[PDB]
DNA sequence: TTGACTCAACATCCTTTGCTACAA
DNA sequence: ATTGTAGCTGGATGTTGAGTCA
């Protein structure tokens, strides 16, 4: 559960600047704690929601 | 300390951070996969690719079935694809180098680093990629992202590849430093992308890469394109190879490509133990948006054979935690060979005259458990059963162990009418499986079933699911719940609904 | 340049129902 | 006072990197 302002970024990066990962992930996940935990359990739902707005 | 940095290891916080991170990273990098491959089939670009192959070529990729010999179709195949490489090193005009490492992975200190500073991100749109690819400027990436959409526009099967370079998780350096040396031209010596198309006359993948090695090959064991040499495998090692194609799909071709796949590169994927294994079939799942082809099926036995040929590795560290062997050495002290069985290979020891190990099957091995121990299974020992070994074990004691044919499923009896159950010695009923839990009953656990079982003033027992181990010294049991009858659970479930009541 | 070693410091797995001393 | 409570697992095996040597 992200905010609307960093899930724009993540699919923006995502899908065309791939190369602009590393401090993206690195900065979102040290801002969503909780994530951590979703995508070990639920890739899939992770999956479709950056592929949902795409 | 120094002593910390002499051996190069990192702590047990960042083997688990690497290891989340790895996914994490990985998640994106294949999910970036199969965004750019719908890219690849837009319409627009597609009518406009499609004009820079001539008819003679366009003939050449779908060539007539020959009956007497379907080699001499791949053949004509094969040249089509060959005239393709080439019209297209023509049509791309400009390729630019990478700007920092491109796609290749990237080392934990370059990560941790990257955070700290900024960078001028040049942002890339979908009409950007369509618009660069009908032009012919851009990076290695993108061109054989484009060939593949010329490829598609001209109605041939042909699939983008993606080897995804997440940072490896099995990296548990401190210091991570790289060579300087020659570090650019030895990254790009493979490429991250390139192309798949099926041959329908020999019923195979064949594997392209027009932009970097510039060859078409019929992958049998070797693949021009798995990256070789140390120095090359610090930016590119190889592990999660996936394609995607014209339908959406997506496969995990790695098996192609990795001479090694069950020794090597099993130890390398976020898949070597089995909730890795899940987790990443999840996330293939989420990304595979089609029904299963015969195709799918020719591919599947291609590397189920693969499987086969791959056999007994030649090294000793390569048969460590091995999906299929183990070596005679590594049989643990609770396993046993099944009876009539010998060893299904040997491994000859590098660095000693004629030093031989035995090799068996994993398949050969079985199991065995204490009379305890299969009991926290909800399993109980048959009336004619004798043991397959013994061990000396402290608390010096003669332990003696059972394979699982020698155990029987254990049924506990049913509770009586006023639901009343037969407990042990401390007044519990010990449940460690959905078997041990009487067959007209059920668990309810809560922490606080217990004090509304006792409220209702009803038949119950209280559930030992599992020990807890600790304090000074000792173990302690833990009571999870409650097992009642089977129509209490509602009159249950209501009490412990309202517990801020009783 | 190769892997099989041994070393040394961790990590992870298997265990699977308290006991004594003392302050109140 | 004779109860309520604070304080006393772990050993066998597996994994990781360095360093050395044939």
């Amino acid at each position: 559960g992200l905010t609307v302002e960093d899930l724009l970024s993540l699919r923006q990066v995502v899908s065309g600047n791939p190369e602009a990962l590393a401090p993206l992930l690195e900065n979102i996940s040290a801002r969503y704690p909780q994530l951590r935990e979703h995508i070990m359990a639920n890739p899939e739902v992770f999956v479709s929601m950056l592929l949902e707005a795409v | 300390d120094a002593r910390r940095t002499s051996r190069n290891v990192c702590s047990n916080e960042e083997r688990k951070r690497r290891k989340y991170f790895h996914m994490l990273y990985l998640v994106c990098l294949m999910v970036h996969g199969f965004i750019r491959n719908e890219w690849i089939n837009s319409k627009r670009l597609s009518r406009k690719l499609s004009n820079l192959v001539p008819e003679k070529v366009f003939e050449l990729l779908h060539p007539q079935k020959d009956e007497e010999l379907p080699l001499r179709s791949t053949r004509k195949l094969l040249d089509g694809l060959k005239k393709c490489m080439e019209l297209w090193q023509k049509h791309w005009k400009i390729t630019k180098k990478y700007d920092n490492e491109g796609l290749y992975m990237r080392t934990w200190k370059e990560i941790e680093m990257s955070a700290n500073n900024k960078r001028k991100f040049k942002t890339l749109k979908r009409s950007d990629f369509l618009r660069a690819v009908s032009k012919g400027h851009g990076d290695p990436d993108i061109s054989v992202q484009g060939f593949v959409a010329m490829l598609r526009a001209c109605n041939v099967n042909a699939r983008l590849i993606m080897s995804c370079q997440p940072p490896d998780f099995t990296n548990m350096k401190i210091d991570t430093s790289l060579n300087g040396n020659n570090a650019y031209k030895d990254m790009v010596k493979y490429p991250i992308f390139w192309c798949e198309v099926w041959d329908k006359f020999s019923k195979k993948w064949i594997t392209v890469d027009p932009v970097n090695l510039k060859t078409i090959e019929q992958v049998r064991l070797h693949s021009k394109l798995a990256p070789k040499g140390v120095a090359c495998c610090e930016r590119n090692m190889l592990r999660y190879v996936i394609a995607y194609d014209r339908k959406y799909g997506c496969r995990d071709v790695t098996r192609r490509y990795a001479q090694w796949m069950n020794s090597k590169v099993r130890k390398r994927r976020i898949t070597k133990d089995d909730f890795g294994e899940k987790w990443f079939r999840k996330v293939i799942t989420a990304l595979h948006h089609r029904k299963r082809t015969k195709i799918d099926d020719y591919e599947d036995q291609y590397f189920f054979q693969r499987d086969e040929s791959e056999g007994i590795p030649d090294s000793v560290q390569d048969l460590k935690n091995h999906p299929y062997y183990v070596l005679e050495q590594d049989i643990k002290q609770t396993q046993i060979v099944k009876p009539g069985c010998k060893e299904c290979g040997y491994l000859k020891v590098h660095g000693k005259v004629g030093k031989v190990l035995k090799v068996y099957a994993k398949r050969d091995i079985a199991d065995l458990k204490s009379a305890r121990q299969w009991y926290m299974n909800g399993r109980i020992l048959k009336t004619g059963s004798r043991c397959k070994k013994v061990i000396k074990r402290t608390v010096e004691e003669d332990e003696r162990l059972y394979s699982f044919e020698d155990t029987e499923l254990y049924i506990p009896p049913l509770a009586s009418a006023s639901g009343e159950i037969t407990k042990n010695t401390f007044g519990n009923i010990e449940v460690f499986a959905p078997t041990m839990i009487p067959g007209n009953c059920c668990l309810v656990e809560n922490p606080v079933a217990i004090k509304a079982a006792r409220f209702l003033g009803v038949e119950f027992a209280p559930a030992v699911t599992s020990f807890k181990f600790e304090r000074g010294s000792t173990v302690k049991p833990v009571l999870s719940g409650i097992v009642v009858a089977k129509w209490l659970r509602e009159a249950i479930e209501t009490a412990i609904d309202g517990i801020e009541f009783i």
